[PDB]
RNA sequence: UUUUU
RNA sequence: UUUUUUUUUUUUUUUUUUUUUUUUUUUUUUUUUU
RNA sequence: AAUUAUUAUUAUAAAUAUUAUUUUAAAAAUAUAAAAAUAAAUUAUAACAAUCUAAAUAAAUAAUAAAUUAAAAUAAAAAUUUUAAAAAAAAUUAAAAAAUUAAAAUAGGGCAAGUCCUACUCUCCUUUACAAAGAGAACGUUUAUAUGUAAUUGUACUAUAUUUAUUGAAAUAAUAAAAGGGUUGGGUUUUAAAAUCGUUGUAAAGCAGAUUUGUUUAUAUAUUUAAUUU
RNA sequence: AGUUUAAUGUUUAAAUAUUUAACUAGUGAUGGCACAGUUGUUCUAUAUGUACCUAUAAAAAAUAGUAAAAUUAUUUUAAUUAAAUUAAUAAAUAAUUAUUAAACUAAUUUUAUAUUAAUAUUAUGAAAAAUUUUUUUUUUUUUUAAUUUUUAUAUAUUGAAGUAAUAUGGAAUAUUAAAAAUACAAAUUUAAUUUGUAAUUAAUAAAUAUAUUUUAUUUUAA
């Protein structure tokens, strides 16, 4: 019985507020196709004053008129935003969180001891392997907890689980920007009937199943979609009278990788290869690279 | 304990548990209690009510409290009482060198105290008290034997008496009274068997049926019940009426509060030494300031290596040990004691049931010990007072506090026959008993 | 309790200390001193302090003689009795130191399942809380169990607290002694005593099993997970039960029975919520989002909060036994919400 | 465990199996109150 | 050193 | 010894925080207990 | 390969020799092997068929304290019970099943020490050494010297102290041996080729002209529905 | 048709057999020669080195100093049965059972009584509270022989309008006390209430209620 943290995360706000009592500059890793839908409650009223480095992943499929607005709406809230194709890896990435604190960190009163950096974030948008990627490679090379490097048990070799207390990830050496976990507050499972298709759009919670199933989410990506056209271009690029009237005859055209058994005389084609075809393809920002959300103009 | 203590002598025999709980019931006659409420008493403690009226009859006894639960008074009391109802009452004559009660003592510092708790007992009116001890020319100062003594109580250690003994200057013909003060260690090789040698020409004199039958009442006092004190108690002397509190006995006291430091370096014990060292303490007459304090150390060696080192880092620190000159331990005795110098580097001369005004007793090495233990820590919180005793234990020593650590959250008895000590006791745990390495088995792995 | 007997020794109180007098009362069985003494206390108040050891000791000689209630006194030894006088400290001292129209007094017996003189089983209505949550307003078993006092009992019991939105079988104890008997039927089992039916969507894993998670209640509702397979031994419990899978939709749903062998919180619907991620029907607190109803030919109206939790606590085997040797095992039988979607499917409803 | 309660069994038909149990000193050696076929 | 139950 | 001096270690004349548990409430409530 | 035994001992050469060892007239389990259904070769199939008697001859194996038993009920012993006691009435024989009897004080959690392990600053006897002395040192050797852990080891005035400084460490994750089920608590369970080889029950002793005076009852459900009739 | 796996086999056709199961494409290899146990090969598995890696062969002793297991002889001629315990300057004995030996007196029936020495033998394992059934393990054959009785019961009437009274097996008594039952009268707040009388209650005082021997140990005679 495997499960995550289940339950509101509006009340895991008055322990989050604790948890940034302590924290200096707070991190994040959303999706830039979904700058609202990946974020903690609190964004709003989370800290308003502590330096946020609020980090959009996978922003190369993520339209750049919206990219804009997001962009300056913390750049003038003062917390900053960087956004990342996640192709050039998270090493540029860190690289910011380099130079994101040599400019605004008030300078350390001890010569050498931290930047306890606060992250946040959907473990499954980018933020689990961005601490797991930090933290194996400390095991080798080594800055603090001082032991010989052999303590660590049979069959973990990693821990995010059981313990998760005081355990923290030093990113950096000599700006010892330090970072720690959040053992995971995100997507609570109680998510709203549109969210999850947001979610299970983006690649997020991959998960689709009897709970979501494609025909779902497709319907949801084409009738999103009403604009024809850079789509009917995937669809065109497939032998597609451009125009689809509607969700059977675009599913059904794209049939020529789906199909099970049907007659010589009267074939009766499969439209889940064609679900999930039409569902994982805008996975890849390859049928458009347009967001999701609506970006509120106003202040929320 | 009750499923014991049946196999081994001086017990399995009944315990005079018979509580009088105040001094006017036990008879003690009323010259003695306007002296006694003189001193402070006024409330008989646990084991005074019920063994001052077991040698108030003439029942030899084997006193055993814990620690400064008045076992002084306990005994020394009624023997008081009892003298003083021989040389009126009866109206046997003290004659010169024929004293009526000896008193034994392990210490110097001991036999002192035990004569000035014995002189305050000047209201048992004729009884005249001698204390003694090494000197310079002190064989030339039985010149008190020569002169005024007549003591009926001469209380001194067991060597002088025995040597006033074979050399015909004593004479214990007319010994009334034969009391033993902490028989525990005084009764053993530890000491020098020469508590036991002293009972039996006491114990042949009083069978001797051509002299008046003068039944010498023996009292043992002991805050440890130790195999060798049964024994030597349980199998030669007649009728021992004990007074063991099984339930308050073998244990440090309520109040006192124990501490345990981890020392991992030999060096490092000193810091933690003058870290315990900074409780600031001075009283009238009882560059850094420690409380009242006594350190106990592993050997004299080394009591005044940091002895040294604590003067020389600025404490007014004392020193007592026994290889010390008669007039500096005479003088740094009298500093500690008496407001000057709060703290003492003492060895196992003032573990030995000493009283005075000591809260704090540090452990600068815990000994290896059970009755190396209680004696010290006993030292600390007497009669109510509170008290601290703080344990800089070793690597070495870690056993004895692992079990020290896990007893007192318990509040059980030491191993309730205490040993390591008097009785060294190869058998751990007392009885027919070499613990086994147990098992059920039988696999017995092949190859 | 070495330091509970520390207090005992270092306390004056008031210590009442009581002689024990040639005449009257040496001799007497202690219950009769005390009793006749103290009529402050009930009996029952006097037998636990007695035995409990915040005890009327009795003292003669040099040790406390903690005494059971028959022991008897001796020969004038003015052998104190101490009782406590202050317990209020540290000592922490032991137990004992609107109206309910008709359509109430009514509907709180159509709900009675079995009753005999040593306890009541009621059928909860699926919905009704036990304990108040908005404290004047909602209509709660608590509230209604001046109702099942039938024949004069003294206000019944609550025993287990029974959640919200799972119907089923309640059991109260009509006796406040017959309540402490019951408590060793309820927690941290060893076999089952008890069996939660459900119907949870989407066929789980094997049909047979054991179910062994570790919740960790952060406040608030933050119920956590295995993360320990062992435990994180300090705020962590584990909730076992032994799941069969009585029949299934063939694969979209079961009628799941859950033989709770522990106590813990939901613990029927986190762990059917995670025995596959298939929740229980309209199971919206843990599950309940995969649809409103998770998308059926059921009643699909509201939905979005129409479908009640499809969990009933089905039946309970009493301790008390029967005429014939059998233990008595009440059987609540079904709401219509879950005989609708039963019949619904032609199931043979058990009852 | 702790055998209590034994039972010296006479003959048959002649001890009515209340009686076996009986010969020990307690509310045995009554008539059974409600007896079982 | 001091807040809280 | 040796017994003398006025003494002298005297010489001498051969629970939790912090800058009570539990019974599967939904904050505040119940009920049992210590 | 223990053999006249699961076998073309094949380095090579080869292509129309009928070229010279396999009992049994029955039935089940099993074992191999087998027509039909929820464009391919597959399924699973624990489904027909098909092969595997008996008797005759030949004969081994593990096992063996013996019983006077052994049906069946039922209480009594630190005990776990092999017996004994009351109360019963339990027949031969062959066959087939394995219910019981003939193969470990164990499995799982929670704790603590130990061996294993790594690591050296301080420990011991290493030898293999290196330098030093000695010879006008072309070298061969014999003494005096502290290096590496090389590498093995081990390290919790009569009194009233003394017999232990003398290698130091690491959840050393697994083993071992222990305990245990205000500090404190998760675990609940018992086996892997069985000639049956003792009881057991199941069937049977092959034609009886003929059930059933009395033994003994694996015999087993009483209702979830649909559609009527007042 | 050469390559890391699964069933059958279960003294089996085999002291690892038949089928199931996980990848590499011989211009670089089937043995030439070569290595060997306080150690070879080593693609580093403390895997493999001729059907038990404790390798095999030979010779030997410290090797149950270890709940180890055995230890060969009937008809006899002395007893006990859990007791002991002090590390360490001048204090009468450890205790057990055993073998072998030794001595009767202030000390009563005209009773009774296993004391002493020498040597042999020291492991049969309690933790807590409370406290100052019983004699049996072991019999030469004939008789003889003193410890045996089962089960304990209780109902009906009338009036109540929901309680008592009468009858039975503790009974009715008597007074002091109260009747919280209750019934009656009288006064009234009608009525309920106030008031008293007696059923009745309790305390206490007095007089009342059933029978053996005989089956187990107390001796002879050979
Ligand atoms: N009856 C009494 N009541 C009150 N105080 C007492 C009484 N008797 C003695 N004391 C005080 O308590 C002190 C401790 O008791 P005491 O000095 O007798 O200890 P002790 O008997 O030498 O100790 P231990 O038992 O360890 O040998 C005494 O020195 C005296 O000050």
């Amino acid at each position: 019985g495997a499960a995550w943290y289940l339950g509101h995360m509006q009340s895991a706000a008055n322990m989050l507020a604790d948890k940034v009592k302590d924290a200096d500059f707070i991190l994040e890793i959303r999706d830039a196709r979904l700058p609202f839908t990946t974020e903690n409650p609190n964004i709003r009223k989370l800290t308003a004053g502590k330096p946020r480095l609020i980090i959009f992943n996978k922003a190369e499929l993520s339209n750049e008129d919206s990219n804009r607005a997001i962009q300056e709406y913390y750049e003038r809230n003062g917390a900053f935003a960087l956004f990342t194709s996640a192709r050039r890896c998270w090493r540029d990435v860190v690289e910011a969180v380099q130079r994101f604190t040599t400019h605004i960190l008030p300078p350390l009163p001890y010569k050498t001891v931290a930047h306890v950096g606060l992250v946040v974030g959907m473990p499954n948008v980018g933020k689990s392997t961005l601490i797991n990627s930090l933290r194996l490679a400390h095991e080798y090379q080594f800055h603090r907890e001082d032991f010989r490097r052999s303590r660590s048990p049979e069959t973990v070799s990693i821990t995010p689980g059981t313990t998760r207390g005081m355990k923290l990830v030093p990113l950096s050496k000599d700006p010892p920007v330090v970072l720690y976990d959040t053992p995971g507050l995100t997507l609570p499972g109680c998510f709203t009937k549109e969210s999850g298709l947001k979610l299970a759009a983006c690649g997020i919670i991959p998960t689709n199943d009897v709970s979501l199933p494609q025909g779902m989410v497709a319907r949801y990506i084409y009738d999103i979609l009403v604009a024809s056209g850079s789509s009917e271009h995937m669809a065109e690029c497939l032998h597609l009278p451009r125009v689809p009237i509607s969700f059977d005859d675009c599913v059904a055209m794209i049939c020529e990788r789906s199909g099970t058994s049907g007659q010589t005389e009267m074939g009766n084609l499969d439209p889940v290869r064609a679900h999930r075809f039409f569902v994982h393809d805008f996975i890849m920002g390859n049928l458009g690279k347009i967001t999701l959300d609506v970006l509120p103009r106003r202040l929320l | 304990s009750p499923a014991r203590t049946a196999q081994s002598p001086l017990l399995a025999k009944p315990v005079k548990t018979k509580v009088v709980d105040n001094f006017a019931d036990m008879l003690v006659t009323p010259a003695l209690q306007e002296a006694l409420a003189d001193m402070g008493v006024s409330t008989p403690s646990p084991i005074q009510q019920t063994a001052i009226e077991a040698v108030l009859q003439r029942k030899n006894t084997v006193i055993a409290a814990p620690h400064g639960e008045g076992k002084t008074l306990a005994y020394l009391l009624p023997l008081y009482q009892n003298m003083e109802k021989d040389r009126d009452v009866y109206k046997i004559p003290l004659r010169e060198r024929r004293p009526r009660m000896i008193l034994l003592a392990p210490t110097k510092e001991l036999v002192e105290q035990l004569q000035t708790v014995c002189a305050r007992l000047d209201a048992a009116t004729g009884l005249t008290s001698v204390c003694f001890t090494s000197r310079k020319r002190s064989k030339y100062h039985l010149s008190r034997m020569l002169k005024n003594t007549m003591a009926d109580v001469l209380v001194m250690d067991p060597k002088l008496i025995l040597r006033l003994l074979r050399t015909r200057r004593l004479f214990i013909e007319d010994l009334r009274y034969f009391a033993v003060d902490e028989a525990d260690a005084m009764m053993s090789s530890l000491h020098d068997h020469d508590a036991v040698q002293l009972l039996m020409k006491v114990q042949k004199r009083n069978q001797f049926k051509y002299l008046w039958p003068v039944q010498t009442q023996y009292v043992f006092v002991t805050a440890y019940m130790t195999r060798k004190l049964e024994y030597i108690v349980g199998r030669k002397i007649s009728d021992p009426v004990t007074c063991m509190f099984r339930q308050l006995m073998h244990r440090p006291q309520a109040r006192l509060r124990h501490r345990f430091y981890a020392i991992r370096r030999e060096p490092e014990k000193f810091t933690v030494l003058m870290h315990l060292l900074r409780k600031n303490g001075h009283v009238p007459l009882p560059f850094a300031e420690g409380r009242r304090t006594i350190i106990f150390f592993r050997n004299i060696d080394a009591t005044t290596a940091v002895f040294h080192q604590l003067r020389s880092a600025g404490f007014a620190v004392s020193l007592l040990h026994a290889s010390l000159p008669y007039k500096v331990r005479k003088e740094m005795y009298a500093d500690f004691a008496s407001g000057r110098t709060n703290i003492l580097c003492a060895t196992d001369v003032a573990a030995r049931g000493l009283d005075l005004h000591v809260d704090m007793v540090i452990n600068f090495d815990v000994p290896t010990n059970a009755l190396a233990y209680l004696s010290r820590s006993g030292r600390t919180a007497r009669m109510g007072r509170e008290g601290q005793v703080l344990n800089l234990y070793n690597k070495h020593q870690g056993v004895i506090v692992s079990a020290i650590k896990a007893f007192l959250k318990d509040n059980l008895p030491m191993e309730g026959l205490t040993n390591r000590k008097a009785d060294m006791m190869q058998p751990r745990y007392a009885e027919w008993r070499t613990h086994k390495i147990n098992a059920l088995a039988r696999s017995y792995v092949s190859l | 309790l070495s330091l509970q007997a520390r207090e005992e020794l270092s306390r004056k109180s008031n210590e009442l200390q009581y002689h024990v007098v040639t005449q009257d009362w040496f001799g007497q069985r202690v219950d009769d001193f005390v009793t006749q003494h103290h009529p402050e206390w009930d009996y029952e108040t006097v037998k636990r302090l007695v035995q409990q050891g915040h005890i009327y000791r009795y003292r003669k000689n040099g040790k406390k003689r903690y005494t059971r209630l028959t022991d008897r006194l001796e020969f004038d030894e003015l052998v104190v009795v101490p009782t406590a006088s202050f317990w209020e400290r540290q000592l922490a001292p032991p137990s004992g130191v609107f109206h309910l129209s008709a359509k109430t007094r009514e509907m709180a017996q159509e709900m009675v399942l079995f009753k005999n003189e040593h306890v009541i089983v009621i059928n909860k209505p699926s919905g009704v809380p036990i304990m108040p949550t908005h404290d004047p307003l909602a209509m709660n078993i608590t509230d209604l169990l001046p109702a099942w006092r039938y024949t004069n009992t003294q206000t019944p019991v609550i025993c287990h607290n029974l959640d919200t939105e799972t119907s089923g079988c309640v059991v109260l104890a009509r006796s406040a002694n017959t309540h402490r008997m019951l408590g060793r039927m309820f927690v941290k089992r060893v076999v089952p005593n008890s069996v939660y039916w459900g119907f949870a969507v989407g066929k789980p894993p094997v049909n047979f099993g054991r179910i062994r998670m570790h919740f960790e209640v952060q406040k608030g509702q933050g119920g956590d997970v295995i993360v320990a397979r062992p435990t994180p031994t300090a705020d962590s419990k584990v909730g076992i039960a032994e799941f069969v899978v009585n029949a299934s939709a063939l694969e979209f749903g079961s009628f799941i029975s859950f033989y709770p062998l522990t106590t813990r919180r939901h613990q029927e619907r986190i762990m059917a919520a995670h025995a596959l991620r298939a929740p229980l029907l309209g199971d919206a607190k843990y599950g309940g989002e995969s649809a409103f109803p998770h998308s059926l030919s059921l009643f699909w109206d509201p939905a979005r909060k129409d479908v009640p939790l499809h969990l009933h606590h089905r039946k309970i085997q009493l301790p008390y036994k029967n005429g014939a040797g059998e233990f008595v095992c009440v059987t609540a039988p079904l709401p219509p919400h879950m005989e609708k979607t039963f019949k619904r499917l032609g199931w043979p409803v058990d009852a | 465990a702790a055998a209590a309660a034994a039972a010296a069994a006479a003959a048959a038909a002649a001890a009515a199996a209340a009686a076996a149990a009986a010969a020990a000193a307690a509310a045995a050696a009554a008539a059974a109150a409600a007896a079982a076929a």
